[PDB]
């Protein structure tokens, strides 16, 4: 069966009002919601329908937020990224005497061994149970010091991307506002790992990298990339270095300025070493990433959910059909499942119509329409599925005989039985 | 030189071999093979060295598709190169196919690029498609970075006091000179303004026009790590460490978790020093505390350690000695 | 097992012709079976499998 | 004929635990490890070694003299 669909109370249409921050934010903020900060009562809404999100394993890996919940009465998987700091609190064995209790300080925005077991355990499961998966990332990457190396986090990185390929459900993976994906982060939830299922979209106030802007400026803008620069913008340097290069000045006067540069040099540091960084940061934009073609779309917040919900549907929707066209020919491929129900709809409304695709409210409503009627317009989509289903079983026969032709007398006397009188004659006479 | 003898010395200057010397160790390898197990059975006489082993190069054609080249060492234009061998081994007496890829350390320092990724990709395929192991050597600095260096070069700062930068700057613009013979390349996004009564282009989104430094290696990067996580399932895998691997080059190597590891080498997703400016001391002196051998050796993730390169080529033949030719 | 299994152009392993027995078997079993559950199509399948067979095959087709 | 093995020591083990650089109050330790029982590191690694056998297409040989698994805290 396929996942249930409600007649939610909270509505589709409606935008988010809880809006992730640049400061440390609790992600159920952004899924559920939270009371309004000045008020009694007076819900500020999240991502999700209200009263929907559901956790499991809460005080494990504290730095990853996993559970269930609904988006317009269909139920999805729910993944999201602490940004706070969290204390892990390790106790002692009694069976050791001088043992103490200790007390781990956990950053967020990162994996660690535990929060990457955590999310690879949750996408297992909710992959088994049938939903889709709804995946909040903002992931700096994960830890490299020596305890966490020490204590394995390589392997549950990887298993997220075992697990991650092996998915059957959409798995809709948002880069929220304010937040940034670097690097390792991308390589384990990226849309190539499973691209019949899989799509990235980032928000406008998001970021993309393979490092942070500082880690990039450290290696690209040396100390020497820095006074280059100072050498066409700053006015003090240039006219000191412009002067200091002139001949025939004198010998006192290149000792001059030629200290006056060292202290120039040294001194204009941190404003050059900010520009550097900010250089850096332009070029972790989403319209980059748009332009290379590594996210399907950038998407305001505000809407998400109004996107989000008809994307999903129609998805929902195609899973059903393509499911029947792989039931009707085993031995399509996805790309031609694709391509034959594009042809099918414009072959069927038109080409004028044709432009009607990428649109995911008008072709849900068609897909339901063509899939939920019966004992009405007929379904013009289900008698082409039966013709290539009667199709593939026509060259499976054919196939099969082809391939073994000692058995083929006995196969023609068999379907001689079941035929009409004329049928028998045709058979004769060809 | 101009090749050939002046990527070795660089290679060495980082302890470990050039790329195009894998080859040569793999034949001189299969030798000591034969005599190693000469003790452990009645082993027929062994083959000629000349005939003991065949390979051709897997290069990439214009489409992205393999091309199996007979080339002289050295003529290659990226950072990866990759070979299907034959061998003759004591179990397999006539006929014996693997894929080998490998990362050359001294083109752009080690570095994954858009078509390194590719070619990592197609060489797997082909393993996958005839079933037979594949084996990968790392020596890589992790993916590619990279600025718009035209952008970096002709960038002017917009400052809240040009008699005092430490009052602060507002933005970072191109001016109408610059900025009418870059932006018809795509490079750069920037907002017309009026400052002073001068029309600035302030710079809000920089692309750059050299492929193979932007979010496309992470594309890249993610699409092989999908190969490895499923070549895993379907083929034999295993992984050799020669110098150091850092981010993707490590999971790669976890994604075949069969890792033989050369002493001196480190398996890091973060370097020492970024750990020591976000911690705001000395903490960390040398990348092995991180990812050297008494943490990878102690914790499981490497499977063997070795001395050398000729060593690590041996036990991956000593393990392809144990298991089948192919999948089939 | 290994006498059966390695040796050709010999003994002929009788097995070998008994995995052949079961294999043709199947063959048949899958065609009556996928023709039977849709007979839409047998018509079709009938004309295509009286082309390679030969003279005799083809009047103890239309006598039977 | 190529196989997997895995078998059980019986004699007592020290896993030294060394000591993380970063707090400069951490002490490196050292565990004693019973034989003949399983610990988490001992049951991850058979089953890491049964799996990689299994996709190398080995049989396995199991050698077991396992007293259970630890159940201290
Ligand atoms: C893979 C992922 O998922 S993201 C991970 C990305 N990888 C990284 O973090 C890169 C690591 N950065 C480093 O430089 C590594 O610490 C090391 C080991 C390479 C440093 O070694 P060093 O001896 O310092 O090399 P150095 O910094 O001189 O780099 C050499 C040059 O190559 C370039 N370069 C170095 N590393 C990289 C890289 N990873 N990508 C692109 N270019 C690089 C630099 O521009 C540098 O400039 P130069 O020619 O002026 O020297």
């Amino acid at each position: 069966s396929s996942v249930p669909l409600l007649n939610s109370k909270d509505p589709i249409d409606r935008i988010i009002e809880f809006v992730p921050t640049k400061t440390p934010y609790d992600p159920r903020w952004m899924l559920a919601g939270r009371p309004h900060p000045t008020q009694k009562g007076q819900w500020l809404s999240g991502f999700f329908d209200y009263g929907s999100f559901s956790e499991i394993m809460q005080p494990w890996a504290q730095t990853v937020v996993v559970g269930r919940a609904r988006l317009g009465g269909i139920p999805v998987g729910v993944v999201a990224v602490e940004t706070r700091t969290v204390e892990l609190s390790i106790p002692a064995d009694p069976a050791n005497l001088d043992s103490e209790a200790k007390i781990i300080q956990q950053a967020g925005q990162v994996w660690f061994p535990d929060s990457a077991f955590k999310t690879y355990q949750a996408i297992k499961d909710f992959n088994r149970e049938g939903l889709p998966l709804m995946v909040f990332a903002n992931w700096r990457g994960f830890s490299g010091g020596m305890k966490d190396m020490y204590d394995q986090v390589l392997k549950f990185g990887a298993y997220i991307v075992d697990g991650l390929r092996e998915c059957c459900q959409p798995v809709l993976v948002y880069i929220p506002p304010q937040a940034e994906l670097r690097g390792g982060s991308w390589v384990v939830i990226d849309s190539s790992i499973n691209p019949r299922h899989m799509e990235m979209y980032a928000d406008r106030e998001s970021r993309g990298s393979v490092l942070e802007p500082e880690g990039t400026v450290e290696i690209k803008f040396r100390r020497k990339d820095l006074v280059k620069t100072m050498r066409r913008v700053d006015p003090v340097y240039i006219h000191l270095a412009e002067r200091l290069g002139t001949p025939e000045l004198s010998t006192a006067e290149r000792k001059e300025l030629e200290n006056k540069l060292k202290e120039r040099e040294e001194f204009l540091i941190p404003i050059y070493h900010q520009v550097a960084v900010q250089f850096a940061d332009l070029h972790d934009t989403p319209g980059r990433m748009q332009e290379k073609g590594v996210i399907s779309d950038i998407l305001d917040w505000k809407t998400s959910r109004t996107f989000f919900y008809w994307r999903l549907r129609r998805l929902l929707l195609e899973d059903l059909v393509k499911k029947k066209i792989h039931n009707a020919n085993p031995e399509l491929t996805d790309g031609q499942i694709q391509a034959m129900l594009r042809r099918w709809f414009v072959e069927v409304e038109g080409t004028v119509k044709a432009y009607v695709w990428d649109n995911n409210k008008d072709l849900a409503e068609w897909l339901e329409k063509q899939l939920t009627e019966e004992d009405g317009v007929h379904s013009v989509i289900e008698e082409n599925i039966k013709c290539i289903s009667r199709d593939y079983v026509l060259k499976q026969i054919r196939s099969l005989v082809q391939a073994n032709p000692e058995v083929a007398m006995d196969s023609i006397i068999h379907m001689t039985q079941h035929i009409s009188p004329t049928q028998r004659a045709e058979v004769i006479r060809i | 030189k101009d090749l050939l003898q002046s990527k070795r010395f660089q290679a060495q200057s980082l302890g470990t071999t050039y790329i195009y010397d894998i080859p040569e160790m793999f034949r001189q390898s299969l030798i000591k093979l034969w005599e190693s197990m000469s003790t452990q059975a009645f082993l027929p006489s062994p083959p000629l060295p000349s005939d003991m082993l065949t390979y051709t190069e897997l290069v990439l054609d214009d489409q992205g598709q393999l091309v199996h080249m007979n080339r002289l060492p050295g003529g290659n234009e990226i950072g990866m190169v990759a070979w299907k061998m034959t061998f003759k081994s004591p179990e397999y007496p006539e006929g014996r196919d693997i894929i080998v890829i490998g990362n050359d350390i001294t083109y752009r320092i080690g570095s994954f690029g858009p078509q390194e990724d590719l070619l990592f990709l197609r060489a797997s395929e082909l393993a996958r498609a005839e079933g037979i192991p594949r084996i990968y050597v790392s020596a890589n600095s992790g993916a590619r970075i990279g600025l718009a260096e035209e952008i970096r070069h002709m960038f002017h700062v917009a400052w809240v006091d040009p008699e005092d930068p430490y009052k602060g700057y507002r933005y970072l613009y191109l001016t109408p000179q610059d900025y009418k013979r870059v932006s018809a390349l795509n490079s750069v996004h920037c907002e017309h303004v009026e400052d002073e009564g001068e029309s600035r282009y302030k710079i809000t989104d920089i692309i750059g026009k050299e492929e193979g430094i932007g979010p496309e290696n992470l594309r890249g990067s993610g699409m092989i790590a999908g190969e490895s996580s499923l070549a895993y399932n379907e083929i034999i895998t295993i992984s050799l460490v020669t110098c150091r691997a850092i981010g993707i080059g490590a999971y790669l190597v976890r994604l075949g978790q069969r890792t033989i590891q050369v002493e001196n080498s480190h398996l890091i997703l973060t370097g020492a020093g970024a750990l020591n400016k976000v911690l705001g001391r000395e903490v960390y002196t040398s990348n092995n505390q991180l990812g050297g051998i008494q943490i990878m050796h102690n914790n499981g993730v490497t499977h063997c350690t070795v001395c050398d390169d000729f060593e690590g080529v041996f036990t991956v033949l000593h393990w392809l000695s144990y298991m089948p030719k192919s999948v089939h």
